[PDB]
């Protein structure tokens, strides 16, 4: 759940970053970036009570 | 809907495509971080291709599509040598000056301080010596001698008027400017704007010359541009503020590879301030051309005013016949032991009879 | 798989073995502490063994085992006395100049400063007098007088066009180059691993001569890196930064043990600035050979320009019998009233007609 939680935030960017993506040129990083759900993981695993 | 300008990249991967004003303006095209990445186009590339008017919220208009890179198509821009990577020599090819206006001044330099392709040269006066019209001289007879050569015309903290007047008598090659009343950061700005614009057409074997009035002035802007340093050279200049301008003018090169990079800058000296003597000798020691002009020489109204011992190259055996050379050679040996003003005006009464080469016969 | 380099040891405890460009590179190859502790590596050690490619996460090749230590068995690297306690000595070798290109050149640089082995010698000159061809000619005179002897040539903070040339007429001996398009930061950085490069063959008992172009500009790149030592010397100059350009240059010396360092630099005077004067003074109180090059006789393109009278070494009777010695001061008290122009071309005139030892006779 944790994991769907950073899955759906990296949607958000994801999906941002597509429409701000001009060209399609865009699947590897202008689409992806681990930084929130990776960090989230880290949260759940450590600042989880 | 077309736009051109040159390729600013900025930190955040992303560039503008620039005006010849060299400066942020309103009608910058964008030009996306994945399209540079595409063409791998760095600073000073000049693009060109179909724009778009800005969307709701954009204030700038977008680059569609790249259709030309530096006037080439952008295929080459992926693979081709980096200028930093090309191998910097002599010039091994020359030019000859005249210039209809003033033949005197153009064939006493082509005897005094030849000028091949590649060449990393200074004129060095105290003001009111002839600078500035000899400057204008050698762009009229470049324009004249060498009309492929891209010629770039920069005037670094400089009179308006003399803008204006290059400008005007110029006849179209790329005269760019920033007057004394601009700040030191505009004049750093377009100078290295220009030179990036430059290094990126050498890269495609094209020739350059960059005149550039004033390059002590750059120098001074590249001090007061410095922001601490620690310790204040004699005279009043920086210890790393001088790196800039050194790498900027050595920037000229002979390439190997094709193309290259002449830069023609005015040193001024006798200023009565140790900084600019100092400016002087230490762009003398990266500089293979050196002209002097003399401040008495211009008192007396004889003109070309130069300097005739002092100045010089390095190497004209590599731009010069044997000839010539020895021609040279005797003509120095003759003027070595007489006096400045007496030289210059002996050398223009023979000079003024004939071209070179018939003075020669 | 194998790989070579030279070991520079990092912070950490681990080193990398870097090839001639003397700076960090993605093929530098991995060298464990253990390693380094099991061989007794050191900083300039020069090592080639067998090598792997890394495993998943690992960047760099690592050496998976030690084949040679300067080009011998590691073994001895245990057993053999370290480079800083071996004990310093006058040279008491001389080495013989001739080169063909200029016999004359060497021949009046044997009777005005005899070479030896481990020399910790200068040659100064003002901008322009023949500094770097004179070098060039040491150079390629060693390079047939001593072949045997590892010569390496580091060129700092000058002319990459001169690179280029020293690279082609060194045949093939180890030239090492930082044009002054580059910082200090690399300056000093390849000088420093060339050194340590040099003391670590020299250890072995090997003969080096270090033909450094530019040691005062290797002096400017310490000042200018130096933090900041507080109080500035007259100058311009920094107390501190000159103590690694000292340390550097007394490195050079005769080993009583085997093996010699020689240092031939380069060092300029007649600049304007009290910081050169300062660094010429600071220097010859560390070295043993100075030769002087005039101005004035490059002006008159009287070749090789030499101060005669100021040139000389210390210790020539360890360098020169008993009849070359009286020979030599023979010809340095005639040449010694004799205006500095006038008796280069005086010795030039002498030396033209025969070999030096027929000039005797
Ligand atoms: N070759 C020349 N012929 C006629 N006038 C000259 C010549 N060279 C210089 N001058 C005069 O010198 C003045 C300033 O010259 P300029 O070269 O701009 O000074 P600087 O050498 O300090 O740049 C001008 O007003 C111009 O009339
Ligand atoms: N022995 C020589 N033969 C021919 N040219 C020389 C000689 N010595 C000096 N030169 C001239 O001097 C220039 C080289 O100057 P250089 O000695 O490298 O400067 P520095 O002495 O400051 O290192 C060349 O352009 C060359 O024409
Ligand atoms: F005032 Be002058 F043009 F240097
Ligand atoms: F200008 Be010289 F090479 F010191
Ligand atoms: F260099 Be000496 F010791 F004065
Ligand atoms: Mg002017
Ligand atoms: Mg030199």
């Amino acid at each position: 759940d944790q994991f769907r939680v950073g899955l759906a935030r990296l949607a958000r960017g994801v999906r941002e970053r597509m429409l701000m993506g001009s060209e399609d040129s865009l699947t590897p990083a202008k689409l992806v970036n681990s930084r929130p759900l990776e960090a989230a993981i880290r949260e759940f695993f450590s600042r989880s009570q | 809907r077309l736009v051109k300008g040159y390729l600013e990249i900025s930190q955040d991967g992303y560039g503008f495509l620039t005006e010849n004003l060299h400066n942020l303006e309103s009608r910058v095209a964008i030009v996306s971080a994945g399209l540079i990445k595409q063409y791998a186009l760095r600073a000073g590339d000049y693009v060109v291709g179909q724009a778009r008017p800005p969307r709701e919220n954009e204030r700038y208009a977008t680059l569609l599509k790249v259709e030309a890179v530096n006037n080439l198509d952008p295929e080459a821009a992926k693979n081709r040598p980096r200028f930093d990577e090309l191998t910097p020599q002599f010039p091994d090819r020359q030019i000859r000056l005249e210039t209809t206006p003033d033949e005197l001044s153009t064939r006493v330099i082509d005897l005094l301080a030849p000028i091949g392709r590649g060449q990393r040269g200074l004129i060095v006066a105290p003001p009111k010596a002839g600078k500035t019209t000899l400057l204008k001289k050698i762009a009229n007879a470049v324009l004249k001698n060498e009309p492929d050569i891209k010629v770039i015309v920069l005037l670094i903290d400089e009179r308006p008027e003399e803008v204006t007047d290059f400008r005007e008598s110029v006849q179209g090659a790329e005269v760019i400017a920033s007057t004394f009343d601009e700040p030191p950061q505009n004049h750093i700005r377009v100078a290295e704007f220009v030179h990036e614009r430059a290094k990126r057409i050498v890269e495609e074997g094209g020739h350059v010359m960059i005149l550039l009035d004033s390059i002590t002035r750059l120098a001074r802007a590249n001090n007061l541009v410095t922001p601490p340093t620690g310790r204040t050279l004699s005279g009043g200049l920086d210890s790393a503020a001088l790196y800039f301008p050194k790498r900027f003018l050595g920037a000229a090169r002979n390439i190997r590879g094709g193309g290259s990079l002449t830069i023609l800058a005015t040193a001024l000296v006798e200023t009565g301030s140790r900084m600019d003597d100092v400016i002087f000798e230490e762009f003398k020691g990266t500089g293979n051309m050196e002209l002097h002009l003399s401040r008495r020489l211009e008192e007396r109204r004889i003109f070309p005013a130069i300097d005739i011992l002092k100045s010089g190259t390095r190497r004209e055996e590599l731009l010069l016949g044997e000839e010539v050379t020895h021609k040279m050679w005797l003509l120095r040996k003759v003027l070595a032991d007489m006096d400045p003003a007496e030289a210059m005006e002996m050398l223009l009464a023979r000079l003024a009879r004939t071209k070179n080469n018939k003075e020669f016969l």
